[PDB]
């Protein structure tokens, strides 16, 4: 319900970041994903407990290195949204790279 | 100098002290091993595609009695050439010819064949075949799949470090790993009990997985506890004593032995008291009562009166049970043993926790536990138990996993079926209890013996199995009801979904990657790359921060150096030089055998499990010629940590000092004297470099450059070479040697030199010839020189004269000051070839062809174009010039009542409103290279592409005519030789052509033989020539695949020459990058007493922080190398005799320490000395190895020969002030590099452009532009300054207003310079969005 | 662009590339060619920019002569990450920086980038030359230790 809005906002901001930073590889294209992981995440606990209540995100982790180790729950719940957003936006970034080479008539 | 017929021109002075037994490998065994295992067919059913064929076939699945077996997987031919299919933009794949057979059996006929069909070839599968380098092509682009590492099937262990309980208690688990299917794990409880985890679900009870083996609980507990016989016969209460079963026991009561006391209360239980009880034959004696109360009845007992429900499973005995067993009269009572005292009784506790002891209740419980909720239906539980039971299709324990399961349990067999059995889970539980005791240590997670490295063949097989089970699903669908409806040539399997699946897999996201075009050492380290990211390592059951760290198994298997500079640092480990994948899949590095007296020169390949018990000596240790160890205490190691051993306690030895580094960082001399992070940084400098035009050799190398340049495949390697016939700038042909020769295929081989075509990272590839004319070569010798290659030796960058001083500020911390002479030599002038990919849109209405004659174009731009909108080859495009004519089709506008004059002038919108031309976005300059218009079958593009067709026809004729002309010349020689015995008319042969009127009437037997042989051979050669010519003619002019939205795809290669620039992204081999401050002229730079100005000045102040002593020694050694080369150049310019330069070359190549290089002269004399003098006149190629390389004394004794001061402090002057410098500068020579980044490519700050509705995001000034990232912290910095108007521009006017940009542009251009402050058109949008609801916004002060 | 070092141009001055500064002040070039009467129409000024003759460089030298600018790295953890300077034309495509501003920027000269913000209004020029100069801030705004330290 609210995770779809965050997903669409992250897709739009990541498309604008790859449009602006105009890089054309799959090895160095990660700083635009760092732009999407640091901007599209919600700030305080209201939307964080509101987005994770909606579908699209789970508690289990894909990579062990990105999991934080602290006693504050809000840092782990923010890094959860960040890691899930990077995992769900890697393939969409490569799809918009495949659409990106012949999108704008220039 | 007789090794590969190219070292004789350029002798490398090797400083390798330690002896080498094993030579340098092919460096592509990892990429080619799985390919030669997957494609080559094995009649034995293991390790291949035939092994995957025999594991799922034959199947019928519904009452058919008709099996399908097809033993044919050998025939396969590529459809075109590799380079031609790479140019044409088509994927490079080959069909798989599989011949099938079918057997139809009658009803109730065992082993009866009534009908059969024969199929010679069934078209299925289009597999791409890799080349000898390992670059298979999709859509005209080479793709390299990165090899991975995955958790091999076996038995794993982990301690869990007290994670889920957080007190500090360990939790041992034995997670069995299959090849595919469900995973099973065991769990320890904080209350010391066992649980089962299946597919990461909740906790299962313990003994339900083991009592489902058609077993009873009493048999399980009798398998647990052993050999305790407590007997009661007429109130006896006397049992058997066990002295040897226990080492100590707290005796709380008096223990007597045959009328006398043996162990008193609180008596000694020492070795003497045990010996006095064991030496005397003591029968069964009385025990105290309280030993019984701590015991548990074991087996299923029944009384005389009562039956069941007593002593069933873990019944704690009380005072109500002793009277019952005394009334029933039990002769033998089985009680506990307290087995495994180091761990304790744990099975009886799990029996006490688990209420269920029946098998059917266990199946109902596990059937309700797998699903979230299902009612018990008496057949679902058996099906769910069979699904977890080991089978063939749903479960796999193939040869690697079965061998690991045998080695984990100390079994002696290696061959078995891929299924578990009844005793296997019992042995796994026994192994878990054995780890719980302590006999046997817990294996670490990050061993290389636990993780198996998989390559591209296993990945292709694992993806092909999904297509194969789809194929057998289609076969099971087709064989249903199709008894007489087989249709073996008609109703076969559609090969389109499996081709789409293999095209998606070889064009995947994580696995298949693009090969980086810069510095082909980067290519050969992409081909030797092992990463952990992907769908296979996506699960990560046991991972964390420890996986990214280094384990001491990483000694010689992979390298700890080569990791990328991104976030994933520590998880990509490049494979080392000498390591080799075993036949199971694990990595093995070679070790030579050491006997008692001598050292045997043979080598073995050792794995991690072998070296866990073996002893491995160090690499740097003394060894004489015979093999006797002269050192009494050789420093060695046992399990990874170095500790001093004796001379005979080791039986292995390292072959060479190269195994601890891979091929990427083996080009850096003195890796001891550089820091590890800085060596990693130097590897990240060497991973990217554009090729240079001059390509000067590394004067300081390691000897790895020739091996990389001969093993990467970027240069042409001459096979069966010999006398060279003809070499030009595009072709190399070699006359065949008389040593090896094919009967009928003696001929010549053609080497087509690839010219300047576009690569992946916009780089040029070129192949310069090495042998000019008339020189014998060897099979293995090089002939072409690729990008960054100097005469078959790898030359990534170029070296220059370096002055170590602080300058006037132009080198701050690590900046670089260069000279103007480097610009004068056109040095590292990069050549960037980009792609012009034209598009011709096809709509619902209008024509499809894009033609010439586009209006609204000036005649100055139309003069450089030929017909049909293509420019001439050699015309320069600068910015907005037209390379191809873009054409919108004539649809969408012919049914318009308006704009008739616009359709008369500039009809159907042939150009845009206001846009640039479609060549390159603006800011460039450069000429065209090659046009690649490829046509469709029936498209009529002759007027645009007739030139390339005629040119490629002439190239094909010039390539494939010379071999048959040499064969025809040999035919004419045999004509001139066959008529010697009869009718000598050689003057008539030389006078009249055409075989002297075609072999006139000589002696009849020889005449008939000559006419028959010449007619037969001439007609067959003419027919074969016409067949090859017509076949290649049908190959060239044809059609290829294309998207239906476009008609043609025009590819124009556009070369751009980029001059010198102050950014330059310049670096070295030791992790020292820097930028150009200012282009410094020649006359104002320091120079020595001979007047040679320096070429580059870097900053020594970074030296004590970047820890680069190897840079200093490379500098001081390159100084001596170029000094020897300059003395050779002076002897050449003085034109001395051969014998005077000969003694100098001998003294330069023998004087030193024991570097064991037995190269010498008097092999070739009076020739080829001037050639090597002209080769090495620009500098001496001294090869310095990494670990057994140069010392300081070797550098001093070699540098005294070049008439240079020993400390390196060469006194310099000044070019700006002329004052003699104090603190004499150690000048020398360093091998510099230019990276991929360019300062003119990083250009930004677009201007006010049209077609922008919000935030100036579409159509700015760039290639593809977008306006954002002012920042979220810079706004707060402007708040911290107190900037209001700059922040006001950051809010509305400069940032987020359309009318405000026009007003500000009018203010700047008209000269008003009025800001007009306020809240323009953003707060108005806020008011329109707030007042849309039932609440409004008023207006007050 | 890529930041390089400039061993001159006293503290309230830095460098700026030629082909970048020719483009950064394009409406200012248009306005001053309208003011001096050298360009009659706007397309004449757009052609005079494309020709790159000497009087265009004279007008550009009149633009850059006493006009401020902002240099602004992407990590601004504190206020001294963005600093106002004075551009001087440098041959090439890279930016020459004052040597002693590296501790305030917390980065070394290895190819790190810095945005070049042009003050477009007169009040923004006053904000640059009054508050954001490197000569206005000598001490640190958090400790009192001077931020300009030789290295």
């Amino acid at each position: 319900m609210t995770y779809n809005n965050v997903f669409d906002h992250a897709y739009e901001m990541l498309k604008e970041n790859i449009r602006y930073d105009d890089i054309r590889d799959t090895d160095d294209l990660h700083d635009a994903i760092h732009m999407a992981a640091d901007n599209a995440v919600p700030h305080y606990y209201a939307d964080i407990f509101s987005v994770m209540a909606s579908e699209g995100i789970d508690l289990e982790f894909e990579d062990s290195g990105l999991m934080p180790d602290t006693k504050d729950v809000i840092r782990i719940l923010q890094a959860r949204i960040y890691e899930q957003l990077t995992i769900d936006l890697w393939e969409d970034a490569e799809d918009l790279l495949n659409e990106y080479l012949e999108e704008v008539e220039e | 100098m007789v090794y590969s017929y190219t070292e004789k021109k350029r002798i490398r002075k090797d400083f390798g002290k330690r002896p080498q037994v094993l030579d340098v490998p092919y460096l592509l065994s990892i990429q080619l091993d799985s390919f030669q295992k997957f494609i080559e067919q094995d009649p034995e059913g293991q390790y291949g595609l035939e092994a995957a064929f025999r594991s799922v076939f034959p199947i019928q699945s519904y009452s058919g009695n008709s099996e399908l077996q097809y033993v044919s997987y050998r025939l396969g031919e590529p459809v075109f050439d590799v380079q031609e299919c790479q140019i044409r933009g088509v994927t490079y794949s080959a069909p798989l010819r599989v011949k099938l057979r079918l057997v139809i059996y009658e009803r109730e006929a065992p082993e009866g064949t009534v009908k059969d069909i024969k199929e010679q070839e069934v078209y299925m599968g289009e597999i791409p075949l890799m080349t000898d380098n390992g670059t298979f092509v999709i859509n005209g682009t080479e793709r390299v799949i990165v090899s991975q590492l995955h958790r091999s099937p076996g038995v794993f262990f982990d301690s869990d470090k007290g994670k889920t309980h957080s007190s500090g208690k360990v939790l041992y688990n034995a997670r069995i790993i299959p090849y595919r299917g469900s995973w099973l794990d065991f769990e320890f409880d904080p209350k010391d009990n066992l649980f089962v985890r299946i597919d990461r679900r909740r906790k299962l009870p313990a003994t339900i997985i083991l009592r489902a083996l058609n077993y009873t609980t009493e048999q399980i507990l009798d398998l647990f506890f052993e050999k305790v016989i407590f007997e009661i016969r007429d109130n006896k209460l006397q049992m058997e004593l066990v002295p040897e079963r226990l080492r100590g026991e707290t005796a709380s009561f008096d223990i007597e032995a045959n009328g006398k006391v043996y162990v008193e209360k609180g008596r000694r239980i020492t070795a003497r008291h045990i010996r006095q009880l064991e030496k005397d034959d003591v029968k069964l004696i009385e025990v105290p009562v309280e030993y019984i109360a701590g015991k548990v009845v074991a087996k299923d007992y029944i009384d005389e009166s009562t039956g069941e429900l007593i002593c069933a499973a873990n019944m704690e005995l009380s005072l109500d049970l002793l009277a019952k067993l005394s009334q029933s009269g039990h002769k033998r009572i089985e009680t506990l043993f307290t087995n495994d005292l180091d761990h304790g009784p744990y099975i009886s506790e799990t029996l006490r926790v688990d209420p269920t002891n029946d098998r059917l209740s266990a199946l109902v419980e596990i059937y309700r536990m797998m699903r979230p909720g299902e009612p018990p239906t008496r057949e679902a539980a058996e099906s769910l138990f069979e699904n977890l039971f080991f089978s063939e299709d749903r479960y796999d324990l193939s040869a690697v996993g079965r061998m690991k399961f045998n080695r984990s349990l100390l079994r002696e067999e290696i061959e078995g079926s891929g299924i578990l059995s009844k005793d296997d889970i019992i042995d796994v539980m026994k192994k878990l209890i054995d780890i719980r005791n302590g006999k046997g240590e817990v294996d670490d997670i990050d061993h290389l013996g636990n993780r198996r490295i998989r390559s591209v063949g296993e990945m292709a097989e694992n993806q092909f199995r999904v297509g194969l089970v789809r194929v057998e699903r289609a076969v099971k669908e087709r064989l249903s009801l199709g008894d007489l409806d087989t249709l073996m040539p008609q109703d076969m399997i559609n090969a389109k979904p499996i081709s789409a699946a293999v095209k998606e897999f070889f064009g995947s996201s994580q696995l298949s990657q693009f090969m980086d075009q810069n510095n082909p050492l980067s290519e050969i380290t992409h081909k030797r790359r092992i990463s952990a990211l992907g769908p296979g390592g996506l699960t990560r059951e046991r991972a964390g921060f420890e996986v990214r760290d280094v384990h001491p198994t990483h000694y010689g298997r992979v390298c700890p150096i080569e990791t990328p500079e991104g976030p994933n640092i520590g998880l990509i480990n490049s494979l080392s030089v000498y390591a080799q994948t075993n036949e199971y899949g694990f990595l093995e590095t070679p070790y030579r055998k050491v006997t008692d007296g001598v050292v045997t020169d043979e080598i073995h390949y050792l794995s991690a499990i072998e070296e866990g018990n073996y002893v491995i000596a160090q690499a740097n240790s003394n060894l004489d010629e015979e093999g006797h160890f002269v050192e009494d205490l050789v420093t060695c190691r046992s399990k990874g940590e170095s500790s001093l051993f004796s001379r005979d306690q080791v039986d292995y030895m390292d072959v060479s000092t190269q195994q601890v580094v891979s091929v990427g960082a083996s080009l850096i001399p003195f890796l001891e004297h550089d820091d590890a992070n800085r060596a990693l940084m130097g590897a990240n400098m060497q991973r990217q470099a554009v090729p240079t035009l001059r390509a000067d050799k590394p004067l300081v190398g390691t000897g790895m450059e020739r091996a990389v340049a001969v093993d990467s495949g970027v240069t042409a390697v001459a096979k069966r070479g010999g006398v060279v016939q003809y070499v030009d700038a595009s072709r190399i042909v070699i006359k065949v040697n008389e040593d090896e020769m094919y009967p009928g295929e003696a001929g010549i081989d053609i080497y087509n030199l690839t010219k300047y075509t576009r690569s992946n990272q916009n780089t040029c590839i070129n192949q310069m010839p090495c042998v000019s004319l008339g020189e014998p070569v060897e099979r293995g010798d090089v002939l072409a020189d690729g990008p960054s290659t100097d005469l078959g030796e790898l030359a990534l960058g170029q070296n220059m004269r370096v002055a170590f001083m602080p300058w006037n500020g132009y080198n701050f911390e690590d900046s670089i000051l260069v000279s103007e002479r480097v610009v004068q030599e056109d040095r590292f002038t990069t050549i960037h070839i980009q792609e012009l990919a034209c598009v011709s849109r096809d709509t619902k209405l209008g024509p499809e062809e894009i033609t010439a004659d586009i209006p609204n174009v000036g005649e100055a731009a139309l003069s450089k174009l030929d017909e049909s909108g293509i420019v001439y080859i050699g015309a320069e495009v600068t910015g907005g010039d037209i390379l191809v004519g873009k054409v919108t089709p004539k649809g969408e506008t012919q049914l318009t009542p308006e704009e008739k004059l616009l359709r008369a002038i500039f009809g159907e919108k042939a150009s845009d409103v206001k846009d640039s031309s479609l060549r390159v976005p603006n800011g460039v300059s450069g000429t065209v290279i090659d046009v690649q218009v490829f046509t469709r079958d029936g498209v009529e593009k002759d007027k645009r592409a007739l030139e390339i067709e005629e040119m490629q026809l002439k190239q094909a004729k010039k390539d494939l005519s010379e071999e048959l002309q040499i064969l025809e010349a040999g035919l004419f020689s045999r004509i001139r030789a066959v008529l010697v015995a009869g009718g000598v008319e050689a003057e008539k042969l030389d006078k009249l052509p055409r075989d002297r009127w075609l072999e006139l009437g000589l002696t009849d037997e020889e005449k008939q033989n000559q006419l028959e042989q010449l007619a037969e051979q001439y007609d067959e050669l003419k027919h074969e020539f016409e067949k090859k010519l017509e076949a290649k003619r049908r190959k060239i002019t044809q059609g290829d695949d294309l998207a239906p939205g476009v008609l043609k795809i025009v590819k124009v290669y556009l070369a751009v020459k980029r001059r010198i620039q102050p950014g330059d992204k310049m670096a070295g081999r030791h992790g020292n990058k820097g930028v150009i401050s200012k282009i410094n002229p020649i006359e104002d730079m320091p120079y020595d007493e001979n007047g040679t100005p320096v070429d580059i000045v870097l900053n020594p102040l970074g030296v004590p922080s970047r820890m680069n002593i190897g840079q200093i020694l490379e500098t001081h050694l390159g100084m001596a190398a170029k000094g020897i080369g300059d003395k050779i150049n002076a002897m050449l310019k003085q034109q001395q005799e051969v014998a005077k330069l000969r003694e100098f070359i001998q003294r330069a190549y023998d004087l030193g320490a024991d570097v064991r290089q037995k190269v010498d002269l008097s092999t070739f004399s009076d020739e080829e000395v001037m050639r090597l003098a002209e080769n090495l006149r620009k500098g001496m190629p001294i090869a310095t190895p990494v670990f057994d390389g140069a010392k300081e004394a070797e550098i001093k004794e070699l540098l005294k020969l070049g008439d240079l001061p020993t400390s390196g402090q060469i006194r310099l002057y000044d070019g700006r002030t002329g004052e003699q410098f104090e603190r004499p500068v150690t000048v020398g020579y360093m091998y510099m590099l230019k990276l991929n980044h360019l300062v003119d490519d990083k250009m930004h700050a677009r201007s006010t452009g049209s077609y922008s509705l919000v935030t100036q995001q579409p159509l700015g000034g760039k290639a593809q532009f977008g306006g954002q990232r002012f920042g979220e912290m810079e706004v707060w910095a402007l708040e911290a300054y107190g900037a209001a108007y700059t922040l006001q521009e950051m809010l509305t006017v400069k940032s987020d207003d359309v009318n405000g940009r026009t007003k500000m542009y009018k203010n700047i251009v008209d000269g008003n310079h009025q800001m007009e402050p306020g809240m323009p058109e953003s707060f108005n949008v806020l008011l329109k969005e707030i007042r849309s609801l039932g609440i409004n916004i008023e207006l007050e002060d | 662009s890529v930041i390089t070092v400039g061993p001159y141009l006293r503290l309230h001055q830095c460098g700026l590339p030629k082909k970048m500064a020719l483009e950064l002040f394009k409406p200012f070039i248009y306005g001053k060619l309208e003011l001096r009467g050298l360009a009659t129409t706007i397309k004449a000024a757009k052609k005079m920019v494309e020709r790159e003759e000497a009087v265009v460089w004279d007008i550009l030298d009149e633009v850059i002569r006493e006009h401020p600018v902002l240099l602004n790295r992407a990590p601004t953890l504190h206020r001294l990450g963005i600093q106002a300077f004075e551009p001087v034309l440098i041959e090439g495509k890279a930016i020459q920086l004052h040597p002693l501003v590296c501790a305030a920027y917390n980065a070394d000269f290895d190819g790190d980038q810095m945005a070049v913000h042009v003050p477009l209004t007169l009040e923004a020029q006053l904000e640059a030359r009054a508050l954001m100069m490197s000569t206005n801030n000598i001490l640190s705004p958090a400790n009192g230790e001077p931020i300009i330290v030789p290295s």
